[PDB]
């Protein structure tokens, strides 16, 4: 019976690392930042409402230009807004509708977007032909495919129901890692600004950080009590949000290897289907099933503002580079871009 | 006194049938849950419903509180015509609704591969047709301080039949044939217990049926029916019938108000337009 | 990606002639197809634009009324209808692909053309230097002045650069000003501001040896510049 | 707008344009979520009606079927169930052939997906076409092992038709909601060939049947 | 079994030899990044319409 020598020693590992922790937690992040000026009530407000999805619009992805935005629709359309002009620059029609999730290349030449297909669809924006078309389909994933993010226009991270998290080589489509260790379905990804290591949430309820070089996990965030739905890191890539389905958002901070806030209203019972930080990371945007996006001081974990003007559950939100806008996405088949 | 009387009821009868008309409108314009065949046809008739109720309603309590017509006889006519043509467009985007139903419930395969806003607006532009083919002979030429409709036998013949009689049997014929199907497809130990529950269901759901159809029919004929049969036999009865100033006025006022009954009927009985204002 | 075109040769004046682009290669109804013709001896003339879906039509003021444009696109072709060939319609007619979206790189690719020979508040684009000598290896800097400040209210600059080797059709290396185009070395620059803007090509080749035009596309007369010739 | 944003409107506009009639053509289709238990015969059901998640399409009676099989994806369902939430209806398989068979009881881990397809909170309107396979099958096994082995509590004749009834009984009990849908049982083995009739009967009642609720006469 | 076990195991040990601040010390960092990158923040500080480009 060495299963159990061996699984009394992985409890007392669990023992050692939660002792760790809370060695660590000299301070709760609230005492430090209750000094700090309070930003009261921001009023953000829609300045562009982008219609023509046809269906609920599960993912969105902001250009790095910090203009284009790309969004997937189960009507099985791939679109890229022109969010000055609200014009549709491309309407990529995907050969499986069931997409859940879209990333946009950093360089704009691709965009990426998968689902329920299993398959990660790299599409080429920019040919020598008018069109856009699918440069490459990487298969390898057992499960739906949840969210997936460019590390450049030829390295690919994806995440999935089967658990796992997968770095590809576009050029020759093969998963060069694959990042395992997720006992539930991995929702949601978050790259780091230096994107030499990523963080992933999954229905396990934890969130792990990933060395992309390594293939290894080096820290698993146990904080939340629900399938983890969103994650984004915080911009100076030493912390990251989770959105949960316990109506929680957490912050946990990579070095102190700890959760630092819960941002949960008792006002709020919903799960969040999204989660982002502003530019200065001082605001975590967080859409809902409640239908709108809350704004949450993510320095006092108060309830900055609501961005509520979505019939139906917010299902994704992104912040600018230039953080000038917050685009949400939602299941009433509408984008809107909030300042 | 009475002026005041019969005008502050005909003002609220006029004041809450715009009201309920553009509220189903906005519902229609503003919610995007309510963009459908269905509610384009429920709330083009709540437009004509509210063109009644602004371009008809005030002029009609005006003639009916001053009990004269101080203004011309041109305006009288135009006035008329204006009835006529709102109220017959009234009566046919009934006629239209439930043509839209029959076929929706008789006619799946074609509510699913061919039913398009494009239908909507075919059925909007006939009533609208209908309303003006029997509105405008009385100003072209079928024809002292009143203003009454063109009196002649043979357009009192062509302006009842075609505004009324035409609707209320093709609207009756429609809605047996939607009940028939309506019934068809109801009917159609803890095994005891399940089928007693199933039973009781049926039952509640052919009442239900029932119940709709008789709202539906019954406002619009309670409403319409003793207008178009005064319409009818008055202008026939040389001098035997006299119509009451009373009864003839509130038989007048019995299409208005089904005028305002009708966004009750098709659009605050409905779930999706009463969820729709409790989300205005 | 090809465009081919067809027609043209000798015609009396006040005939009537179709060109005609075979287009292959691309997605041809999602491109604005123009028609930018060249006389024998002079700088580029943009003729008609037609856009994707055939919703939008333009045509030059020399040729307006006079010239029709039309596309074919399940055949996947540019058509010029011409009536009333006037000497001044001697000239090669190029046909161009032309897309217009966010960033997009509108007049990237030019068909070969076909010489037509009839028998016998536009802003100006001004090159008044021309036929510069060169050197390979060494740079130089290509000016272009402008009627009319080209910088939009959207902060986009509609100057576009052209390359006329000789012998081959014009070829896009700048679209909008400071944007170099795909399949040009990164040694061609675009710079300038309002009315004044500059070509400069840092380290010159043969290759390199042509005209350069300027292009307007600010508005629909779309104006060339008397192109500035290049020679060793 | 310049001469370049007014052709990316235009641009646009055509974009819009394509998205309608793209719409308009989806809207056309009727999107049924098939689901079993894999083995339960939804292969063959397949089959008569002709990684990821499989769409089979198919027309019959001037009506086009979309039926997605999401059989292959075994990853956790409330996370991409609600995918399929404006679905026309539910074709669920199950094998009648796997009341005496183990994967738990087979039969009873098709009651227990069963019941959470159908009272899941995204399908409370979305009627159930519950076929039945193995019929054939069923009834050679029937014939030999008792149905008492699935139901400790049947109490009934081992017989095809008293056995096949007690089970399509215990699937429409597991129906809580029986207000707002329907379950459309079905039995088949392998050659029915009346199955995409039995479809086309079930999708054209719940058409009918919304159209009635619409008009509140259902 | 034995694999799974041993391999939940190393991870876990793996991820018990981190060198972790003080939560003092990420908040403070957390916070004066939020200060040092405040006047960058257009949410936070909202711009004027005319250097907001949704407008
Ligand atoms: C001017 C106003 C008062 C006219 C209003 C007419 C209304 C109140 C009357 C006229 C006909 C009546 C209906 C006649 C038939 C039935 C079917 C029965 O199973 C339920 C009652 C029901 C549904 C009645 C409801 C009330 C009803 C619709
Ligand atoms: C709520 C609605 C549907 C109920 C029905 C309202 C209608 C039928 C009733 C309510 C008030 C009534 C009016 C009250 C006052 C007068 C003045 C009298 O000298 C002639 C009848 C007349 C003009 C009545 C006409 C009919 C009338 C308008
Ligand atoms: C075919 C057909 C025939 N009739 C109808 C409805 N007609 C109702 C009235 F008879 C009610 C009583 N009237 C008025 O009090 C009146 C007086 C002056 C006016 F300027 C106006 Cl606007 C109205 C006349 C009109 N619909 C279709």
């Amino acid at each position: 019976s060495e299963l159990d020598q061996l699984r009394q020693e992985a409890e007392q590992l669990k023992n050692q690392i939660r002792d760790a922790r809370k060695a660590c937690a000299d301070a709760t992040l609230s005492q430090i930042t209750n000094n700090i000026d309070p930003v009261g009530r921001i009023q953000m407000r829609t300045r562009r409402t982008l219609r023509g999805h046809l269906a609920k619009i599960y993912a969105m992805h902001w250009g790095t230009d910090s203009r284009l935005l790309v969004s997937a629709s189960q009507d099985g359309k791939l679109i890229i807004w022109d969010s000055y002009t609200t014009n549709k620059v491309h309407a990529i029609p995907l050969r499986s509708s069931w997409v859940m999730t879209c990333a946009y290349a950093p360089s704009g030449n691709y965009v990426a977007c998968g689902g329920l297909d299993n398959i990660c669809s790299i599409y080429n924006l920019k040919t020598r032909e008018g069109n856009v078309r699918v440069s490459r389909e990487l298969a390898g994933h057992t499960g739906y495919l949840s969210c997936c993010r460019f590390l450049d226009d030829n390295q690919i991270v994806t995440s999935s129901g089967d658990t796992t998290c997968a770095l590809w080589d576009i050029e020759t489509g093969q998963q060069t890692t694959t990042f395992t260790g997720h006992t539930g379905d991995v929702m949601s990804l978050s790259l780091a600004p230096d994107t030499r290591l990523f963080v992933s949430g999954a229905c396990d309820a934890s969130a792990k950080l990933w060395d992309v070089r390594e293939g290894m996990c080096r820290q698993t965030f146990t904080g939340h009590e629900s399938d983890i739905n969103a994650i984004c890191f915080f911009p100076n890539g030493n912390a990251f949000a989770t959105g949960s389905d316990d109506a929680t958002c957490r912050l946990f901070d990579l070095r102190a290897d700890q959760e630092l806030m819960t941002y949960s209203h008792d006002n709020i019972i919903c799960g969040i289907t999204s989660v982002s930080f502003s530019k200065s990371g001082r605001l975590l945007l967080a859409g809902y099933d409640d239908f709108n996006c809350n704004v949450w001081d993510a320095l006092k974990a108060d309830r900055a503002g609501v961005l509520a003007g979505h019939d139906n559950r917010v299902s994704c939100l992104g912040v600018t580079d230039d953080g000038m806008a917050v685009a949400t996405g939602s299941w009433d088949s509408f984008l809107k871009i909030w300042n | 006194s009475y002026q005041v009387i019969t005008s502050l009821l005909l003002g609220t009868l006029i004041f809450c049938a715009v009201l309920g008309n553009a509220c189903v409108v906005a519902a229609i314009a503003l919610e995007r849950s309510l963009q459908n065949v269905a509610n384009y046809l429920i709330g083009s008739l709540a437009v004509t419903d509210l063109m009644v109720s602004v371009l008809v309603l005030p002029m009609a309590a005006l003639y009916q509180v001053l009990n004269k017509w101080t203004l011309g006889q041109v305006t009288c006519d135009l006035f008329i015509a204006l009835d006529v043509l709102c109220c017959t467009s009234s009566i046919w985007h009934l006629c239209a609704i439930a043509l839209d139903r029959y076929w929706a419930i008789t006619d799946p395969i074609d509510y699913v591969n061919k039913r398009t806003p494009r239908r909507a607006a075919a059925l909007i532009s006939l009533t609208w047709l209908i309303g003006f083919l029997i509105s405008i002979p009385p100003m072209l030429g079928w024809r002292p301080d009143a203003c009454t409709i063109s009196k002649d036998h043979g357009y009192t013949i062509y302006s009842t039949f075609g505004a009324f009689y035409i609707p209320l049997l093709l609207m009756l014929v429609l809605y047996g044939r939607i009940f028939r199907a309506a019934r068809f497809r109801i009917r159609k130990r803890k095994n005891e217990r399940n089928a007693e529950a199933k039973r009781k269901m049926a039952l509640a759901r052919e009442r239900k049926t029932v119940k709709t159809l008789g709202i539906i029919m019954g406002t619009f004929i309670l409403c319409w029916l003793p207008f178009f049969i005064v319409a009818l036999v008055l202008p026939f009865c040389e001098s035997s019938c006299h119509m009451p100033t009373l009864l003839g006025a509130i038989i007048n006022w019995l299409g208005y108000s089904n005028s305002l009954l009708n966004p009750v009927i098709y659009a605050y009985f409905n779930k999706d337009f009463q969820n729709a204002f409790k989300k205005i | 990606v090809q465009l081919v075109e067809s027609g043209g040769g000798l015609v009396q004046p006040g005939g009537s002639r179709k060109l005609s682009c075979s287009a292959s290669g691309f997605a041809f109804s999602s491109f604005g197809m123009h028609w930018v013709r060249q006389a024998p001896e002079k700088g580029l003339e943009w003729v008609a634009y037609i856009s994707s879906g055939s919703g939008t039509i333009y045509y030059a003021d020399t040729v307006k009324g006079r010239f029709t444009i039309s596309r074919d696109d399940p055949k996947n072709t540019l058509f010029l209808q011409m009536t009333s060939l006037r000497s001044e319609d001697t000239a090669m007619y190029y046909c161009v692909r032309s897309i217009y979206y966010y960033g997009s790189s509108p007049f990237d690719f030019w068909g070969q053309g076909t010489t037509l020979t009839v028998s016998s508040s536009d802003i100006v684009m001004t090159q008044a230097t021309s036929s510069v000598p060169v050197t390979p290896g060494e740079s130089v800097s290509i000016s272009c002045r402008s009627s009319k400040s080209l910088l939009h209210s959207n902060g986009n600059t509609y100057l576009y650069w052209f390359l006329q080797r000789p012998g081959q059709s014009p070829q896009l290396l700048i679209y909008r000003m400071s944007n170099l185009a795909s399949g040009v070395p990164d040694r061609f620059s675009g710079s300038g501001s309002g009315t004044a803007f500059t070509l400069t090509i840092s380290r010159l080749e043969a290759e390199d040896v042509g005209v350069y035009y300027c292009m307007q596309h600010l508005e629909y007369p779309l104006t060339f510049g008397a192109g500035t010739k290049l020679e060793l | 707008l310049s001469a370049e944003d007014k052709a990316a409107v235009e641009r646009s506009k055509m974009i819009d344009r394509n998205l309608r009639e793209d719409g308009e053509k989806a809207a056309k289709e009727v999107k049924l979520l098939l689901l079993g238990a894999g083995e339960s015969g939804k292969n063959t059901i397949v089959k008569q009606m002709k990684t990821g998640i499989v769409e089979t399409h198919f027309t019959f009676k001037d009506l086009y079927f979309k039926m997605f099989d999401v059989g292959a994806q075994r990853s956790e369902r409330k996370k991409w169930i609600h995918c399929f939430e404006g679905v026309t209806a539910i074709i669920f398989c199950v094998a009648l052939s796997d009341y005496d068979l183990v994967l738990m009881n087979r039969m009873h881990a098709s009651m227990k997906l069963f019941d959470s397809i159908c009272n899941n909170k995204w399908f409370t309107e979305t009627s159930i076409i519950l076929f039945l396979n193995k019929k054939d099958l069923f009834e050679e096994k029937i014939k030999r092992s008792p149905l008492t082995i699935c139901y400790p509590e049947y109490t009934g004749s081992n017989t095809y038709e008293e056995a096949a009834a007690y089970i399509q009984c215990q699937f429409e009990d597991l129906n809580r909601r029986k207000d707002t849908k329907e379950i459309y049982t079905h039995f088949t083995c392998s050659t029915d060939t009346k199955n995409v009739q039995f479809v086309f009967d079930a999708v054209t009642d719940v058409i009918i049947k919304n159209n009635l609720k619409e008009c509140g006469l259902y | 079994s034995i694999a799974q076990a041993r391999k939940l195991v190393e991870q876990l040990k793996m991820e018990a030899n981190i060198d972790r601040i003080k939560v003092s010390k990420a908040a403070a960092d957390l916070m004066a990044y939020c200060e040092a990158h405040a006047k960058e923040d257009p949410l936070l500080t909202p711009v004027p319409a005319s250097e907001n480009p949704f407008r």
